[PDB]
């Protein structure tokens, strides 16, 4: 298979130039009755139906495994087995661990499980919602077999059957066009086309992609009509390759999970240490093989976070609800964060950058160039329709057209309402209908008697009808067409309402005028009319095409219309807000380099006052290839030129060049530009609408389709998606996954503080034999108990700074989970965190007659259940119930002692920078974290039942202010930490603590 | 690891990052024994902050076993020496030549009295007297020389101690008291104690019972009441109460629960030597 | 006696406070 994709990775090739002779002597047809019925059965069980192989992906509901494994939960699970493993050993004796290390791992494993749960269900419910939007209308073929036509479904057409298409009609397969008549195909959804290209039985391009002698599966027919041989069907055609090229790639690691997995090599890498260390400690004392082991596996397994898979999953899915609030929907949950460490964003113009909808931009009139309104709620300025100049023009445009507004069409605006046309057509309608008015009363008022459809060469389209006005019942005629071609047909020209010869002065301000507006990227039809000499053509003179009945030179040239697609609306600003976030914005697209660039400029993907090498190189008027592309810091790469190129030099093109447009860039070669910004070691997204952005969409880092204007295949390849087609959802995203970063630390920081104070009780009780300050149950009820409120909380913290200022992060540098990070949680919080927690442990202890410096050694006879005389300080005996009361009482009030300090802990927590007199409690669910931590350890301890149930008694009042002076302590600290930090950016302070 | 120049990971600063650590650290540390030395200041010489947790004392045996059951053979010396050098470790302080001074010890009534207070939990007097116990209140077992001596060689023995809580006045249960099974009349004065073989339920019980008390008398003289502490009584001789079985089935075990009834006891279900106890042999 | 403490007071504060806290903090949360 890797043979497969090594050849599907390879640019196509084809017979499209042959003879017809040669092409029905290989495929053995019947050029004008196609073949026989029964030849047409017998190809369609030969191989199989024409349409694509169902996407290879159809995971079944044993995928949940897939959410129950990753990275992370992993290390939850080896936590767990290790649990299991120590009881397992704890077999060895009668052992009580049947209430503490056998529920350690179930619980371990009913939070991986339930975890697996919540994000499956998120997961599943996209992908449900995802099924939904599927529309899948059957569009039946019009084949023809046996000398007759016969429309039959479409997964029913086999190769090399003649194959009819009308305008709107779908393309049913891969067809090397006989005939043609006007045909215009779409294929700004394959090859990125924008304009509709003309298809010909004629071979025009060696490259089979912008030939004109075939039609290409999945395209829309714009007008005309055309015959051909089908050449592919199926999963054979061109779109079927993309297909299963883009469904049989990788979708590469997202640095979330790997910054997930560096945290977790370090976790672990600590917990060994000291759980070795330890080992290696306690077998130096006393204790024997066995305790030591369930040491050592106590330690490891304690170092476990078992909280913060729940945290950090609710946290990415809480960010993902916020992405489906605005209709940004991610296919995967973690590849939320992605845009926010994108330092590239290759994007592909029509269908994504633009409207990819042809208005008319600029006209002639009088030897003036006047911009139209060319946004799509009409918010622009219009020009001045007062000049008759204008009314002839636009009368002519309207005249002579195929557009016809469709049925339906009332209500709707004139601009996004449906019309049956061309392009420029279709564009032409719509602008006539805005400013002149209505064209129905206008074009029914001129009857046309005879027209010449746009001619397959010089396309020239004319029509002629009668006179409507009063005073002069001449015969009218209009055409519209190539401005060179009219203008080498026609002599006289129209100023103001009253006409004129060319003087080669006006002529060439014309030339230069249509050379400036060509320039621009727009396309230009020029337009002409002649009124007709009634005398020598009556009134009654019925003239066909047949012949030239109208002088076809000495014309009346009257003006030039010019049209392109525009932007989407959100789209300039949101490249603007891209390029102010220190990401770089490369164009890249397989349409024509004119309107490329002109795209380019106009979105701002090239600024203003940027200069191309051949930009240079015309206004110096010097060779091209004299001056220094280093001069040049934008550049158009040409697709011909790009199929020679070696990875040196599309290196070189993208380090030495800011602003990069690739034109004329085939699929593939989309795939290779994406490979090659990521060669750079730099993060990369993709934007795009049609299939040839399904190889790209699926490779980049993270890929991003448009829900309407964009095709099924690069949806399937895209790990996200935009509903509402809004381009600034991107900057949003680009925010979104820079804002959840820096939270998250704050939400990890947080819970890794607990560890110090959680652990360190088991490991001196090792040490200075004392009675266990902390019991299992407690600790339970802290990591998953108490402290997750607070640490979901933490992802409700905004903007400490502004996030687009600064340049995107460095993936080797910038690290989630980092020494600093450690050093501040288990180096120094944690540990005054630990001190409040025995000190309160020592208080009750000493006021219940057991004073710390006797406690020392006790714990052998401590645990032991059957010495029932146990001498404090005071000399009195106590029992084993009695004593593992009062050590019960110490497990809670180390609870909520802990508690306590985590105030401090999450207010700190609350800001890696800031000052929290400046970043403010103004969040609320920090807050409730706060109220409702505090009133469910006051809860556990205080609930009836609960020194029967978890062994949690009720806490003397003085014990809940133990802890206090060690909270403020840590608060007071940090703040100062958070003082020294912003006053000295340095700085010691900075490059040891700051995470 | 190591290259120019840092030592794994990055050793140029160290000396800085692990000075910080030595004055943090030691602040932290100096922070915490303060905490714990007002605490520690906020706590009482005489008498301890809270007595709740040890109200109802319990009962515990001489030869304090693994789990709650003396087995060995009657005839192998190496079988009870761990129970006896126990035993002899526990009345060890107990010995007539053990209290010599009649300045920390007071020889006290031979026949069970009233409760003793001096003055108060201060030391506004001095170190208080601690009345004598003598062996011989224990007869046939470990009194003196003469007999046992294998301390319940022919037949099972064992002392039964209550534990010491301070300032705990013993109230022994109402004259008026309801079914105490056979005891003796001198109520008012002693804390009395009963064994039986299982408690509410049906017995396996076989056995024969012989209290030696004070004066010949089954529990504990409230003369030795209340307990002044560790500090203003050191030395303290608490009460003991011998009890042997005579007459037992020899090579099946069973089961002995003794408890001690009065106002002042109370007994846990969950705690098993609180206010009560249990034997196996 | 000292052997006395009152526990169910202190139970009966502990409660009262944890319902107090609870119901103000879902008040903090519903900002209307
Ligand atoms: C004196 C010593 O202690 C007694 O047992 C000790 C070992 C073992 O039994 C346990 C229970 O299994 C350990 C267990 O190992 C690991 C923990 C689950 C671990 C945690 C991971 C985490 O995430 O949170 C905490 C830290 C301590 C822990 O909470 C318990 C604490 C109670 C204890 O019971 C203590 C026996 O008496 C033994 O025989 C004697 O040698
Ligand atoms: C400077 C400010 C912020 C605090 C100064 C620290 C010292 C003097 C304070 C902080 C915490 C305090 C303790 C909090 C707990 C109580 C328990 C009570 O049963 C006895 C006193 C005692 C132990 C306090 C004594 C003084 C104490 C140790
Ligand atoms: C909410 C934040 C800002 C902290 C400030 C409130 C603190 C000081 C309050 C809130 C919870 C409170 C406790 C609620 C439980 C009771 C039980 C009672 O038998 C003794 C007092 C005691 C123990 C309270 C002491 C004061 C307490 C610790
Ligand atoms: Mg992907
Ligand atoms: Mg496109
Ligand atoms: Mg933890």
């Amino acid at each position: 298979e890797r043979d497969m994709d090594e050849l599907k990775k390879e640019v196509s090739m084809d017979d499209h130039k042959l003879s017809l002779d040669e092409l029905h002597r290989k495929y053995g047809t019947d050029l004008s009755r196609g073949l026989t019925t029964a030849r047409a059965a017998e190809i369609l069980a030969r191989d199989g139906p024409n349409a694509l192989t169902p996407p290879p992906t159809t995971p079944e509901w044993v995928k949940f495994c897939r959410q129950l494994f990753g990275g992370f939960s992993m290390l939850l699970w080896i936590g767990a087995v290790l649990c299991f493993l120590a009881y397992g050993i704890q077999a060895a004796t009668e052992e009580e661990p049947q209430n503490d290390n056998l529920y350690l791992g179930v619980v371990l494993s009913a939070v991986v499980i339930i975890t697996g749960c919540f994000s499956y269900y998120q997961e599943a419910k996209s992908s449900k919602i995802m099924e939904s939007f599927k529309n899948m209308v059957p569009q039946q073929a019009l084949v023809i077999r046996n000398g007759e036509k016969m429309s039959i479904n479409a997964e029913e057409v086999v190769v090399g059957d003649l194959v009819e298409v009308k305008g709107g009609d779908r393309i049913p397969a891969d067809l090397r066009i006989i005939s043609a008549n006007g045909c215009k195909v779409d294929n700004s959804s394959l090859t990125g086309e924008s304009e509709p290209q003309t298809r010909s039985p004629d071979f025009t391009n060696e490259n089979p992609l912008e030939t004109r002698n075939i039609a290409f599966f999945s395209t829309n027919c714009v007008e005309g009509t055309a015959r051909g041989i089908v050449v592919y069907t199926g999963d054979r055609t061109v779109m079927g390759r993309i297909a299963t090229l883009a469904s049989g790639l990788e979708g590469g690691q997202t640095p979330i999970a790997a910054e997930i997995e560096h945290f977790i090599h370090i976790i672990t890498g600590v917990a060994v240490f000291l759980g070795v260390s330890f080992f290696i400690l306690s077998l130096i004392l006393e204790y024997t093989w066995l305790e030591a082991v369930i040491f050592l596996i106590g330690i490891i397994v304690a170092n476990v976070p078992e909280g913060l898979l729940a945290t950090v999953t609710v946290c990415l899915t809480l960010t993902a609800k916020r992405m489906a609030r605005k209709n940004c929907l991610v296919k995967n949950l973690e590849a939320v964060e992605t845009l926010g460490s994108t330092s590239t964003i290759c994007s592909d113009k029509t269908g994504t950058l633009t409207q990819n909808r042809m208005t008319v931009a600029h006209m002639w009139f009088d030897n003036q160039i006047h911009e139209a309104d060319t946004t799509e709620n009409q918010s622009g300025v219009s020009f001045d329709k007062t000049s008759a100049t204008w009314l002839a023009l636009s009368r002519i445009a309207g005249l002579c057209n195929r557009a016809v507004f469709q049925a339906n069409q009332d209500n709707l605006p004139i601009l996004k309402r449906a019309v049956a046309g061309d392009a420029s057509e279709s564009a032409l309608l719509k602008c006539i209908e805005v400013c002149c008015g209505s064209v129905k009363e206008m074009r029914e008022r001129y009857t046309k008697i005879v027209e010449i459809p746009f001619n397959s060469t010089n396309k020239y389209q004319l029509s002629i009808h009668k006179n409507a006005n009063a005073g002069e019942p001449r015969h009218l005629l209009v055409m519209k067409g190539a401005p060179e071609r009219i203008l080498d047909r026609c002599s006289s020209i129209l100023i103001h309402g009253k006409e004129q010869p060319l003087d080669e002065e006006l002529k060439d301000a014309f030339q230069n005028a249509y050379l400036e507006l060509g320039g621009l990227g727009e396309r230009v039809l020029g337009f002409c009319h002649l009124l007709l000499p009634d005398e020598q053509f009556p009134e009654g003179f019925q003239f066909d095409t047949d012949d030239v009945n109208f002088p076809v030179d000495n014309l009346c040239f009257v003006g030039l219309i010019s049209m392109i697609d525009p932007p989407r609306a959100a789209v300039p600003d949101a490249v603007g807000k891209c390029r102010s976030a220190g990401i770089k914005v490369i164009m890249v697209t397989g349409d024509h380099p004119i309107t490329a660039k002109a795209i380019a400029k106009g979105v701002g993907i090239i600024s203003e006052g940027n200069e191309t090498v051949e930009d240079i190189a015309a206004r110096l008027n010097i060779p091209v290839s004299q001056v220094n592309p280093r001069d040049a810091r934008a550049c158009v790469v040409h697709g011909s030129d790009l199929k020679d190129m070696t990875p040196e030099q599309l290196d070189d093109i993208l380090k030495y060049h800011t602003e990069i447009v690739f034109a004329r860039t085939s699929p593939q070669q989309k795939l290779i530009i994406v490979e090659g910004c990521q060669r750079q070691g730099a993060i990369v997204a993709v934007t795009g609408d049609g299939v040839n952005d399904s190889p790209a969409l699926k490779k980049a880092d993270i890929g991003v389709a448009m829900g309407i204007a964009g095709s099924d295949v690069s949806k399937q390849a895209a790990d996200m998606i935009l509903l509402d087609d809004n381009f600034a959802s991107i900057v949003t995203g680009v925010e979104e996954g820079r804002l959840i970063f820096d939270n998250l630390k704050k939400s990890i920081a947080y819970t890794l503080t607990s560890n110090i104070p959680e652990i360190t009780p088991f490991l001196i009780f090792i040490i200075a034999n004392i009675p266990l300050p902390l019991g299992t149950v407690t600790i339970l009820c802290i990591d998953l108990g108490t402290d997750m409120v607070p640490a979901i909380s933490l992802a409700y913290e905004q903007a400490e700074s502004d996030i687009m200022k600064r340049q995107p992060r460095n993936p080797q540098t910038d690290k989630l989970v980092n020494e600093r990070l450690i050093s501040m949680a288990y180096g120094q919080i944690g540990m005054i965190q630990a001190l409040g927690g025995f000190f309160t442990y020592f208080v009750i202890m000493a006021e219940n007659g057991f004073l710390p410096n006797h406690l020392l050694g006790i714990r052998v006879t401590w645990d032991d259940r059957w010495i029932n005389d146990v001498e404090d300080s005071y000399g009195q005996q106590w029992t084993y119930e009695q004593r593992k009361i009062v050590e019960f009482t110490c497990h809670t009030a180390f609870f909520v002692s802990i508690v306590v300090v985590q105030w401090a802990d999450l207010v700190i927590c609350k800001t890696r920078r800031n000052s929290v007199f400046q970043q403010g409690m103004k969040n609320k669910i920090l807050i409730f974290g706060l109220f409702e931590e505090t009133a469910l350890a006051a809860f556990l301890s205080y609930c009836p039942g609960m020194g029967v149930a978890l062994r949690m008694y009720p806490l003397k009042p003085t014990w809940w202010f133990c802890a206090f002076p060690y909270s403020l302590l840590i608060f007071v600290y940090d703040e100062v930490r958070k003082l020294i930090i912003r006053r000295r950016p340095g700085g010691w302070v900075e490059k040891e603590t700051y995470y | 690891s190591e290259k120019k120049e840092f030592l794994g990971r990055t050793g140029g600063s160290w000396f800085k990052i692990l000075l910080f650590y030595v004055i943090f650290y030691g602040c932290l540390a100096g922070i915490f024994i303060g905490t714990i030395q007002v605490m520690l200041l906020t706590i009482s010489e005489f008498k301890p902050t809270y007595q709740d947790r040890v109200a109802p004392p319990g009962l515990t045996q001489i030869p304090q076993i693994q789990k709650t059951e003396i087995a060995f053979r009657p005839n192998d010396p190496k079988s009870y020496m761990t129970y006896v050098d126990n035993i002899d470790n526990f009345l060890k302080k107990y010995r007539d030549s053990a209290q010599k001074d009649d300045m920390i010890f007071e020889d006290c009534g031979n026949v069970p009295s009233e409760l003793k207070d001096r003055g108060e939990l201060n030391n506004e007097q001095g170190e208080r007297k601690v009345c004598r116990f003598k062996l011989e209140w224990l007869g046939n077992c470990s009194g003196i020389n003469d007999e046992t001596y294998g301390y319940k060689d022919g037949k099972p023995c064992v002392i039964i101690k209550l534990n010491r809580v301070l300032g705990f006045k013993p109230k022994p249960p109402k004259n008026e008291s309801l079914e105490t099974y056979p005891v003796m009349k001198y109520n008012p004065y002693v804390l009395p104690v009963q064994c039986t073989g299982k408690r509410d339920e049906d017995k396996e019980k076989v056995g024969s019972i012989e209290y030696f008390g004070l004066g010949g008398y089954p529990g504990f003289p409230l003369q030795y009441y209340p307990y002044y502490g560790k500090l203003l009584q050191p030395k303290y001789l608490q009460p003991l109460l011998a009890v042997q079985f005579t007459n037992l089935t020899m090579d099946t075990e069973i089961r002995i629960e003794c408890k001690a009834y009065g106002e002042n006891i109370g007994y846990s279900e969950k705690d098993r030597f609180q206010g009560r106890f249990d034997v196996k042999i | 006696d000292p052997f006395y403490y009152d526990y169910e007071t202190v139970r009966n504060g502990g409660l009262i406070f944890a319902a107090l806290a609870f119901i103000v903090g879902l008040v903090i949360i519903l900002s209307k």
